[PDB]
């Protein structure tokens, strides 16, 4: 479509040449659907998550849709993987899940790839 | 674990 990645971070307003929160250059990651951008550290991503989100069509929090069913319904039930940031409805998982776990939860794609 | 809802609430600095 008409998507162009924004050249500034939604959080600190810096470009890739200078994260204004850290005072260091830092690449931006940009939502595949709406083009909003953020520095990974401004998005509070780990370094491994930073690498992961650059390998697929990452979506920002607002655009995130479930990998399994494709909808953006039920924000309260859309888990974000703590290794790759993909979204999965707890009711789209099998076995479905009743409550967000405590501490990290990671998706089946990451379980297949990393373990 | 994070959901969209909890992630929204903990990332308030997002434009
Ligand atoms: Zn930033
Ligand atoms: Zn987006
Ligand atoms: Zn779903
Ligand atoms: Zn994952």
């Amino acid at each position: 479509g008409t998507v162009i990645p924004n050249n500034y971070c939604d959080f600190c307003l810096g470009g890739s040449n200078m994260n204004k929160k850290s005072g260091r250059p830092e690449e931006l990651v940009s939502c595949a659907d709406c083009g909003r951008s953020g520095h990974p550290t401004c998005l509070q991503f780990t370094l491994n998550m930073t690498e992961a989100v650059k390998t697929y069509k990452w979506q920002c929090i607002e655009c995130k849709s479930c990998i399994l069913c494709g909808t953006s319904e039920n924000d309260d039930q859309l888990l974000f993987c703590d290794d790759c940031d993909r979204g999965y409805h707890m009711y789209c998982l099998n076995p479905p899940v009743a409550e967000p776990p405590e501490g990290s939860w990671s998706c089946h794609l990451c379980w297949e790839l990393l373990k | 674990a994070r959901t969209k809802q909890t992630a929204r609430k903990s990332t308030g600095g997002k434009a």
